[PDB]
This record gives C-alpha cells, structure tokens and sequence, in this order.
C-alpha cells in the first residue's frame, strides 16, 4: 500500500512528521526504482528484494534534504527528525513546486529551529511552547523569548535549494 | 549562556524573518520594474514598507547586545551591520524634515526641465532632453546654454535644500560617535580586529591622497592632449596654457570625457573595434548574447546560470502594453532567486553589458551561503569592480576572435591599440580627479572647513586646482553646482568610483598574471583560464565576511589598493602622450577663465 | 730624468715589441690547434719559444726598476706583473725534464684508447667514443667498463709522470718563495696594498671552505632525489643510503651532473626544457648558434662580433683530414684578432657554451683598450663567470620562447619552474662539490700532507665524503685517477671552477636590479636591457688593471664572494627537494661499495 | 695627376712621408667625390670647386687615422706627421688589407714612437739616433737607449683598426 504514502494529497510539515507502519504485506519496489520523477534516491542499506517496514513522509527545502542522511550537521537533522547512526534503509525526496509552492508564497510548511539539546534518532518535538536560551517559563513580546517554529516560505520563483521537496524515509527492521 | 550565546539566538530569528519579508519586498519590487501598473506600485510599497518597518525594529532591538562583548568576527561582524541605527537617533522631527529634504532634492533632480529662450514651446529634461546635447554638440553657445540652464534653474533651487541636509545629516553622523557625514560614510572602509588587516576611516584619505599622487603625470598629458585637440573644434574658445571649459566635457558634467572621443581620436583614419554589425549579421538573439556571457563564466571553472535565471529574467522589452524600466541591472531577490532584467538591444555595447550585469550574478551566487546579513560585495568598490573585469576580457580583439565575432585576418597594429586606449582614458583615466575632486568637497562641506558663504567659491577653486577645468559662467553662492549630478542630490557616497576604478585593475592584473598571458595587460583575456576563475572565487565567495583588505590579498596578494596595475594598464598610452606633448604645455593657469574680466 | 720616466719608455718599448711576438705566437698557436700538421707544430713551438724567451729577457730587465719608488700605480703593476720569475729559477735538467713530463701526460691524455675484450679492432677514444658511452649508456656493464678501462689504461700510465710533476712543480714554487704549488696556484687570488681591498693566499682556502658549509644542504638533497632517481634507471645497484656509484653520474667522471637530466626529470610530461631536440627539429646549425648568440650581446648594448671573427673562427669540425684540438676555446690573438675554436655540435649545451665562449670574446674585446700587460679577467674566475652570466640568461624558458625554440603559446607555471631549476641545479650546484673535492686533494698533495702511497686512499676517501661518490671497483696506488680529467695530467689550476660559480649569481643578482627585473632571480633574462649592458661592460673594460675585490665590490656592491645569490637562485627548488625527499634518506653512509659484495 | 698618388704602388711610413707639389694644373676632382672605395673623406676647408696643392702620402695603421686632423693627441701627430691647428684642406684614407698585409706579415712600415719634442706642423724628421729620455747620445745595446723607428707589422687576420690604411693629405694655398 505504498501509493497511500507517495501521493497523498498533503505532507507533514517535518517537525510532525509521520510514520506508517506497514506489516503483512508484498513489495517489489520496481515501482520506485525506474523513475527520472526522484531527485533524491539514496538507500544506505542494500538494493535488492524480499517481499516482506517504516515510512516516514514530510517536507524540507532542496537544500535540506542533504540532512535527511545518517550523522550530517543539523537544523532539520538536530532538532525535526533524525536518522540514526549506522541503522537504515532508504530516503526519497522529489521536486514539489506545483503542488506545494505558489507564485504569492506558500507558508503552511512548518519546521522547528530552536530547542534544548539534539532529538534522538527517530524521536519527536511536537511540542510549540516560547523558548529562552537558558530554560526558563517565556512570555513574548519579551526579548530573548521566540516561538521555536519557523514558515518556510515556498514561492514558485525561488532556486531549487529553496524549492519545497516531498521526502519519504522508508526503515528496516 | 552569555551575551554571545544570545546574540546568535538572536541573529539567527533575525536571518530567517528578513528572508521572508526581503524576498517579498524584491519579488513586488521586481515585479514593478518589469510590469509598470497601479496595482504593482501598490505592492512594491505595501512589501517595501514591512521590510523597512522590520529593519528598524530589529536594529532598535540588536542595539541591546554591545558588540565588543563579543569575540567572534563573523557574529560581531553581523550585529555591527543590524547596528544601521539610521535618522532614528534623530527627533521626529529632524528626521520627518530630513526624509522631506531627501525626498525634495530627489524629485527636484528627476523632474528638472529648462526650456529653450528662442524656442520655448520646447523644454527638455536632463534625460533624454540636455544630455543629448552635451554628448553631440558642437555648438559652444548652444551647449554653454544647456550646461548653465541647468545649474541656474535645478541648481539654485537644490541651493537652501542641500544646506539643511547637511546640517541635519551632520547631527546624525556626530550622534553615532562619527567626526561627521564625512566620516560616517568612510566608515564603509574600516576595520576593527584582525591585526595589519585593519584600516581605519582616515587611512582612506590617506591612501586616496597618496595614491592620487601617482596618477598626476598620465592625467596631466592626457589634458594636455585633449587641450590641444579641442582647441581645433572651438579654435579661439580655449587656451593652451587654460583649464577646460567646464561645458565642453563629453556630458553635463565632465564625469566621463567618452564623448570626446569623435574629436580627439589619435588615428582617425583606423575602422571600428565595433563588431555591433558583425553580430546581427548571424541573426544573434539575446539568448545567445548570455548563452555566451553563460559560456565565458564557465570558461573559467564558475558555474551554469541557475534554471531559474533562464525562466524568471527579462531579456527583451515587450514595448509598448506592458512597459518597463530598460536600465540593465543584476537582481539578487533572494532564495537562490537570481535574474537580469535589461532591454538588450543587438549593439557591442550590449554585448559586452551582458558580461558586466552577469558578472553580479556570479557574485551574488558565490556569496549566497553566507549568513543573510553578510551577502554583499567587500566594500562599496567591490561588486561593479568584478562588472568591469568581465567586460574587460570579452572586449579583447583576442576574445572576439575566439567566439567567431571578429575577422581573423585583422591585426593589432600599433595605432588600432592607441585609439582603443585612449577611448579608454577618456572614460578611465578622465573620470579620477573628478571623482577624489567631488568628494574631496564634499567631506571638508562636511567638516566645516568649507563655510556656507564660500560654497562654490571653493568648489570651482578645486575644479581649477585639481581637475584641470573651469566654469564658463561665474558662479555666487546662489548656486549649488555639486548637487546638480545626480549623486550628490541623491545622498549617495561618490569615493566608490575611485576606489573600485583602482580595484578592478588589481583584479584584472593579478588575474592575467594567474593566467600566463603575455602581452600588455590591455589585450588580457581571463576566458579559458579556470586557476584564474579559482584565484577569483577565493574572494568571490566570501561576501562581506571577511575584511576587504583579506578579501583582496585573496586576488591580488597585497593587503591594500595599489595604483601601479592601473598605470601598467594605460602605460603604451602614456608614452605615446609624453612624445605627443613634446611641445604641448603640460599642466594648468588656475587663474585664466573663458568669461575671463 | 727620474725614475717613473725612464720605466715609462721601457714599457711602451716592452709593449710594442710584445705585441708582434705575442700575436706570431698565437697565429702560430692557432693554425695548429686547427691544422695538426707537422709543419704547424714546429711553427707553434717556435714562435712560441721566441715569446717567452722574450719575457724571459724582458722579465730580468724589469727589475731593474725599484717600483716602491713609482707614485704612478698604472705603471707599478705593469712593471709588477713583468717581473716574474716563472719556472725558468729551475735549473737546467729540472727544467727540460718537467717540460717533458708536461708534455708526455698531455700525449698520454689525448692518445689514450681503449679496446674491447670483445673486439681488439674497435678501439674508441675518450672524445667521441668514450663520451657518448659515459653520456648515454643505461647499462651498468657498459658504463663500468668504459669508466676503469679509461682509469686502467690512462690513468695507470700517468701516475709515475704525476708523482715526477708533483716534485719538480713544488721545488719552482719554492725556489719563487712560496709554500708549494698548491700556494703558487692559490696566489692568483692575492691583492697587496689596497687598505680594505686586499686578500691573501691563505684566505681563499678559508673563503671556499666557509662558503661550502653553506651550499651542503642543498647538495645534499639534490643528491637524495638524484640517488632515488638513479635507482629506478639502475634497479638493485645502489644502496638507499650509499653514495653515488662514480660510473653512473653522466659523464666521464661526473663533473657535471647534466646527462642526468632524462632521468632525473621533475615533470616529463611538461614541454621539455631542454631544447636539443627543438634545436635539431628546427635544423639549427653552428652558424645559427653563433649568429644567434651575437644577437644576444647587441641586444644588451655590447658590439657584434668582428669581420674577423667571422672570416676567421673554426665553428665545426673539418673532420678527417685536417684535423683539430675540439676544446671549446675563445681566442683573443692579439692586434684585435678575436676568434672562437669550437666543434659545434647541434645541442642545447653547445647553445649554453657559444654564449659562454662569446662571453669571453665579449669581455676581451672590451679590455683590449687596457695596457698589454693589463689585458686579462679581474682573476682567473673573472672570465669564467662572464661566460656563465650570459648562459644563465640564454637558458631561460623565457629566452627559448624569444629565439622560438620554445612554443610562442608555452605557458610557464610551477612544474616547468621546478624542471628548469632541476637542470640547472643539475649542470651547476652539481659540480661545486666535485670540483671542491679536486682540488682540495690537488692542495694538500702539494702540501705534502698526502703520501705517495696514501693517494688513491685519500682520493676516494674525499670523493666518498664531500661528494658523496664511490669508486665501482677498488683501486690500489697503480690507479692514478685524477689525471683521467684534463685538467689535472694537462697542468690546470680547478678552483677558478668553484670561484666562477659564485661570482656567476653574485653579477646576475646586481644585473638583474640594473635591467629592473620583477621576479625571482631564476627568471631574469637580461636581454634588451642596454642598463645591464652597461654595467657590465664598465666592469668588463677594467681588465686586470684592478684588484678583483675592488672590481667586484664596483658591480655587486661586495668586497668577497658571497654565496648568498646562489642560494637565492635555487631556492623554489630546495623547497620542493626537501618536500619531494620526505619518503627517502638525505644523506649517505661513507662505506657501502658495489664491489663489497 | 691625381691617379699618380692614389694609385700609386708604393706608399712610404709615416716618418718619412713624402710630399708631391702640385702647380699649374686642372683637376676635376670627381675621381675623389664619385667614390665609396675611401673609408675617410674630411675636409677642413669645404667640398667644390675652382680647377686650380701639395698631396702627403703614408701607410698607418686604422685606429691611427684620427691622429690625421688639426688637434690631434699622440705619437702619429706628435712625433711624426702634425697638421695645423688652423690651416687645412682635405684628409682621404682607404683600407689596403690586400695590398699593404700580407697573411705572413708585413714590417715595411716604420713611425717614430720616441722624440725629444713634439713637432711643428709638417715638420719631418728622418733620423735614426738612438734615444735616451735625458740627452745622452746612445749606443746599443745598453739600457734606456732605445732605436726610435719601430715598425708597423701588418697581418691579413688583425682586427679593422690594426689593418694597414694607405692616407693622402691635400693642401690648399
Ligand atoms: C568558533 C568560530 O569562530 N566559528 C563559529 C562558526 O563556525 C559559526 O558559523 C558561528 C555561528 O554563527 O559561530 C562562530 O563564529
Ligand atoms: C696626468 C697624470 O699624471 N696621469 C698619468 C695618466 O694620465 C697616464 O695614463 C699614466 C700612464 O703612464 O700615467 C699617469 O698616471
Ligand atoms: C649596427 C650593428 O651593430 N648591428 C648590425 C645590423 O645593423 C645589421 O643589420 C646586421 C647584418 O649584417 O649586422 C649587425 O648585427
Ligand atoms: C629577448 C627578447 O625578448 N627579444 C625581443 C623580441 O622577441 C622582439 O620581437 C623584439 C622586437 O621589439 O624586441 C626584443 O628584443
Ligand atoms: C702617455 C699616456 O699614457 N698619456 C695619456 C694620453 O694618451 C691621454 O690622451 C690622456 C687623457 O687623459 O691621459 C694620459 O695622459
Ligand atoms: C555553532 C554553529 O553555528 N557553527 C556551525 C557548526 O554547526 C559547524 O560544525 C562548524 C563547522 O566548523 O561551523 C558552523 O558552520
Ligand atoms: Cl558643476
Ligand atoms: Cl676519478
Ligand atoms: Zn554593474
Ligand atoms: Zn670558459
């Protein structure tokens, strides 16, 4: 049932991102192999099949998707969803400008960039609370307090780095 | 966590909010530019104003972090840039007033007409009207009308406005801890921590000074020359001992002497550089004019235009339904949003104008992974600096070649090159004393050595001393003469022209020296050369990151602005003039004029 | 009459009789350095005997003038330099049999041959046959036969004469009270009287020494990278840690490490250096050489060669019948007869050597204006250094682009740089200690600190030591290896060799400032450049009318030789040595032998 | 009678040049003008033209050439052919390799290098007395008494300014 996870008429934004387990079921994959339609497509476990799994949808910015990779810096990788270590399977992106961007702005994709320590791999902040650098109860307009998550800001005009990006993350076990 | 620890928290909120509200205002500004309606002029306010608003909320804001709290050039370097306090430390009203005169003297300046005293059923603006004029005639009377129409009318009137301003905009200067509006504006230039990369504002004048020095001797023949060739075109109007009619100059103000060029051309018997027909011959299409600029950046290792450059540009005017405004910029919108909006015409001019714009883009690109605040040339000099570089190569008769432009049978004989070179000057070369001149004034306007009651006393005293050149008219302090170029009335720092005129030639010099080429630096050709793409890059990528002094010992490897390239440059040039001048007089009466008495 | 005034007469009298003796001499010398014939070699020897009876008869007459009497120091070393007492205060027999052991080696030395174990018919001579084995051979065996045969052959029948000459030479420099030969040699170098500008025998042994110290380092790593080099050519026949195998270095006894340059190239993918093969492709004969190489000295301001010179010199080889002494010589006959002797071959050494030899021609042109007795190089290094000021400029990659032995398009970086400093560094850091260590033995020899017994021992004990070279073989005292060079069994004092190549860079560093040179010193071709020409000339024109320390200090601003120049000159190439040699030992171990096996 | 001069075989030293007077004559001249055969060809008087002299011929050696001027400095003007300081005509010299030096030498040509005074203008002194710089008569081979005629010495090979030049001194009155 992978066409209800590609396909679905709406995304997460990352910091909510979703996971949908699939048990019981037979694959062959052929449907994702052949096709220019993925820009990103890049397993980090093997390349062959066993008809048998995670899937985890979201969207990030071109240039965000890097970070949807084992170790890498952080941001989308430090505080909205993190791959783990060595552990993995594989990780699809695609170009979504039509669909998630508009030549006036589109902002209905959230991420979060502020938070007390890295997430674990796999863990999940989907918590909106004011933020202050040294912990702390926070109530804005104040200075040092923001709210810790942030638009993205999608327009059809934009260059590919800044272009929205459908992203699945499908895990083994 | 410390005041550093807060201060990122804080720029950080910063760049990703200016992202938002910055793309919105370039994307309504842009759209203006390209598509003139009602409802767009709307838009362009409505974003521009948000994005400004913004600004000033978070400089306010930013003010509550001092920055020598901070050791860490790259954040310091950002809340010292989001420190643009602005009028804002002035009253509400000294500041409501001071954007009035700003306004005024602006409005003033583009909507200046004078009308023709035989004819007055006839009156023309600036552009297209009077420049026209002082570009092509030949007519003393007719451009010395012209010349002090302008001054007489616009000029007087820009007079009190222009007084006030300074006054006003001095207060502001001296409230940011700035000797004054002078000082505040060579701060541009300056440097705090970094050892011998350092450079304070004075140091400017300094090395301005120093450097201006050195270029006396070709300046002083290249007046010569040009002396005694206009004495033909208006024989009994100019003497050879004098200074330079004022009006006589190439344009309305003698910034650039390229329009001269017609009457003291060295070897007028020699045909075009100009492959402006030799290009229309092959049905070229602006397509290919970038295609090829495409092409020369990638020659040298930089990359591809970016697929949206392609989509989202302008490369043609739609004419009439649908108008634009035609001047050829490079637009940095932001989210990797770059574009050229220019009304290419088929001319060389265009040509070679589609290697200076793209040059920006290349920039702009380069720069783009540095933090929001720090995206920008090195100092003001910098981006048209790396403009004119790229110009430079392609106009090369090698270059030409090369792309199937030029015969390849035309040789480069030694009078072909003079001529060219000397094309050169009138516009290179010209324009330096008259641009240190300029601000020469206007910083000590600035610093009160020049009072109110000797103005333009001083100024045409300056003009004689330094430029070589004189008022045909004599001029009270009823006149305002400076401010009647478009800069000075429009609040812009003028020194830029200097300095970047130096710049591009270390550039270009430092770069044909990475590039093995042979010849004279004025037959140079970088297109090919990727170690110079990558010699280039290493200060293309940095941005206003790092000091400009790093930034250029990047490219050049000196840690300051040297004048010997720019002589290297016109050197075959200079001792053609030195033996040209044998028994021509060398240098200036300041005391002879033309209305004389 | 006083005393100044009756020596002044004798001279002018000396001086035009001297002339006509002196240029029958050499005619005489000349015809048969180039015509062998019978008849020729008793012309020479008769003019030859007429001549120096003649300062024999002159050299009594001088003193009879009391010089510390003489205010005039023009006419003090004139008179100085007659009296001398030569080798004629031997006796009588010591003086004939000296002669013939002079004589006897110089016959052994150029007769010498060698015939194959393989072929009694085949015999090859040291020049061409021998030569081309020691400058071309890969194969070890080959090598190492010509090498011993020669040492075998020669070298054996030598050492008798060579222990006779040793005797005989120290009992003249005696009986002319000085310590020994060795002493006698090391005099050409002495000023007395100057205050500030004088130098003593015993202050060149010192000087050389103290310079030496300072050119080991780079020695050293020349040597390591050579020593890697030499062992992908010889696979298993050198040790990493062991000296140089002495029939492998290139030549017959590895003066000059040039032939090593097809092996031990930097970066053999680059358009080669060396433009032998250009040369040769190009279809350059002697003609072109020289003609070319005259081009070079008009280009700096210095006169063509002479009608004379032309009509006169031998440029190639006449073959057989009619046959010549090949040694590349530059003759100045007398009467303003200039000529070079030279079988030239179609090479960029012999390219190197024309400029080298029309050096000489060059600088005795410029002295003939002197006295006669004044007429000669500032000392003995003096005209070895001019020669090799002009070969430094000529081999420039810069210069063989100019002459279009190199591609107009050839594009200088670093690798062609580090190549050119190799070879250079090849041919010229490589003989210093060779030459350094050939004389050294020579000197201590004539000391007599080194027993008849002891003189192999010693030889290959230096050779192992200061240059890093072993024998392949063992020889015991029949061996009289030295003497298998010329200019040991042919009377010929070495160090001039030593002296020449700091002086060389010493006058380049201070000709290059004159010519305002930008660069590095390894990039400066003095070409075109009538300043450079200038300064030079006004030291060449001097002639042995000043002490060489004056002279010198007059061109460089030295009173000494100063390695400083040298080391300045190779310095890019030291740099890369020391990182090249990162994976290999830099140095050598004194007592691995290819024979210890 | 001017090709009886210039064409004539033989040409005498320095030291003993001779002098032909030259009287009820006319001579055209252009047998000296039309010619590049003359290597020197100064007149201190003019170059036209009344058809009216005394010629003076000698062998010297090249670089002696510029010694036959009015001034002039040492040992060819001084101790045997001096012109005067005012008083002049025309100086013609040519290059005679081929004719006056022989490949084995040739010492035909004697000049005075040794005199008790300079001489006057066109003085001659002929005599060979044995020298000594402080009065003294002379008698070889003793020493600082000197034979005061040396000779030339020409060689075929030897440089342009050791090369043999036959010379011919016009006079005017
Ligand atoms: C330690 C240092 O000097 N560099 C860091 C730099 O890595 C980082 O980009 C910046 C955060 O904005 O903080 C510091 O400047
Ligand atoms: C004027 C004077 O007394 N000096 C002369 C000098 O001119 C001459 O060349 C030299 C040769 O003997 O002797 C003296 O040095
Ligand atoms: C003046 C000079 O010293 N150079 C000449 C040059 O003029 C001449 O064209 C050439 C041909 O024979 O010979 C010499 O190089
Ligand atoms: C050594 C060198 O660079 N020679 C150049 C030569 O190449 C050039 O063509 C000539 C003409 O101006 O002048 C110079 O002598
Ligand atoms: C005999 C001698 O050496 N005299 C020279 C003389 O030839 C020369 O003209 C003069 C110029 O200064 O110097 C000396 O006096
Ligand atoms: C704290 C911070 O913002 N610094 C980042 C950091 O993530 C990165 O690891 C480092 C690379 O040296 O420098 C900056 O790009
Ligand atoms: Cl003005
Ligand atoms: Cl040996
Ligand atoms: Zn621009
Ligand atoms: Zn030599």
């Amino acid at each position: 049932p992978f066409g209800e996870v590609f396909n679905a008429t709406k995304f997460p934004s990352v910091y909510a991102w979703e996971r949908k387990k699939i048990s019981n079921c037979v694959a062959d994959y052929s449907v994702l192999y052949n096709s220019t339609f993925f820009s990103t497509f890049k397993c980090y476990g093997v390349s062959a099949t066993k008809l048998n799994v995670y899937a985890d949808s979201f969207v990030v910015k071109g240039d965000d998707v890097r970070q949807i990779a084992p170790g890498q810096t952080g941001v989308i990788a430090d505080y909205n969803y993190k791959l783990p270590d060595d552990f993995m399977g594989c990780v699809l992106a695609w170009n979504t400008r039509n669909i998630d961007a508009t030549s006036t702005g589109n902002y209905n994709y959230k991420y979060r960039y502020l938070r007390h320590g890295k997430l674990r791999p796999f863990e999940r902040d989907i918590s909106n609370v004011p933020f202050s650098p040294d912990g702390k109860p926070c109530t804005p307009p104040a200075l040092n307090c923001y709210w810790p998550l942030n638009d993205y800001g999608f327009y059809t005009t934009t260059g590919i780095g800044y272009q929205p990006y459908r992203v699945v993350v499908l895990s083994f076990e | 966590s410390t005041t550093e620890e807060l201060a990122k928290t804080f720029l950080e909120t910063f760049n990703y909010e200016a992202q938002e509200l910055s793309y919105q205002s370039s994307v309504a500004s842009w759209n203006y530019n390209t598509n003139i309606t009602e409802e767009n002029v709307q838009n362009m306010n409505n974003a521009g104003d948000k994005w400004s608003a913004f600004l000033k909320e978070q400089s306010t804001l930013a003010q509550m972090y001092p920055l020598q709290e901070i050791q860490n050039l790259t954040v310091k370097l950002q809340l010292q840039a989001l420190q643009q306090n602005g009028s804002s430390v002035l009253s509400e009203d000294k500041s409501k007033r001071l954007n009035t005169i700003l306004n005024t003297m602006s409005t003033i300046y583009s909507t200046g007409k004078v009308c023709n005293p035989d004819n007055p059923q006839e009156c023309l603006l600036l552009e297209p009207g009077l420049n026209e004029i002082m570009a092509n005639s030949l007519d003393y009377n007719e451009r010395l009308w012209a010349w002090e129409s302008w001054r007489s009318e616009v000029g007087k009137q820009l007079r009190p406005l222009y007084e006030e301003y300074v006054v006003l905009k001095n207060e502001m200067a001296r409230a940011n801890h700035y000797e004054d509006y002078g000082d505040y504006w060579r701060g541009d230039y300056e440097v705090n921590g970094v050892d011998g990369y350092d450079y304070s504002r004075g140091q400017l004048i300094e090395d301005v000074e120093h450097t201006f020095e050195e270029i006396k001797p070709l300046y002083e023949h290249l007046h010569a020359y040009v002396r005694a060739k206009l004495m033909n075109a208006y024989p009994s109007y100019i003497s050879p001992i004098g200074c330079l009619p004022a009006h006589l100059l190439g344009d309305m103000w003698g910034r650039f002497w390229t329009n001269l060029y017609s009457l003291t051309v060295p070897f007028g018997q020699k045909p075009n550089i100009d492959v402006t027909d030799a290009m229309v011959d092959q049905a070229w299409d602006a397509q290919r004019i970038f295609k090829e600029a495409e092409k020369f950046f990638v020659s040298v290792g930089l990359p591809n235009m970016t697929q949206g450059f392609w989509e989202n540009s302008m490369l043609t005017d739609p004419g009439n339904v649908q108008k634009a405004v035609c001047h050829p910029t490079a637009w940095d919108l932001g989210k990797g949003d770059f574009r050229i909006l220019m009304c290419t015409k088929v001319t060389m001019d265009d040509f070679l104008t589609a290697h200076h714009e793209m040059g920006h883009i290349q920039y702009d690109m380069a720069y783009a992974a540095q933090p929001f605040l720090l995206r920008n040339g090195a100092n003001e000099g910098f981006h048209e600096a790396v403009g004119e570089i790229m110009s430079l190569s392609a106009a090369t008769p090698k270059h030409l070649k090369s792309i199937g432009l030029l015969s390849p049978d035309f040789q480069e004989d030694n009078e072909t090159e003079i001529n060219f070179l000397l094309k050169q000057a009138l516009t290179i070369v010209g324009t330096l004393p008259f641009t240190y001149m300029l601000e020469k004034w206007r910083w000590m306007v600035f610093k009160g050595e020049i009072p109110k009651d000797q103005w333009m006393k001083k100024w045409w005293e300056m003009k004689r001393e330094i430029v070589g050149v004189v008022e045909p008219v004599p001029h009270d302090e009823t006149y305002c003469d400076p401010a009647s170029l478009f800069h000075v009335s429009n609040d812009y720092s003028f020194i830029r022209y200097y300095t970047r005129t130096l710049y591009q030639f270390q550039f270009q010099e430092a770069l044909c020296q990475a590039a093995k080429h042979e010849g004279p630096l004025h037959k140079c050709d970088i297109s090919n050369s990727t170690e110079a793409g990558q010699k280039l890059f290493n200060m293309l990528r940095l941005g206003k990151s790092e000091p400009w002094t790093l930034a250029l010992e990047n490219v050049v490897g000196a840690k300051n602005m040297n004048v010997r390239p720019l002589l290297n440059y016109f050197e075959p040039l200079f001792t053609w003039l030195k033996d040209q001048n044998k028994n021509s007089f060398v240098g200036w009466s300041t005391d002879w004029s033309p209305y004389a008495d």
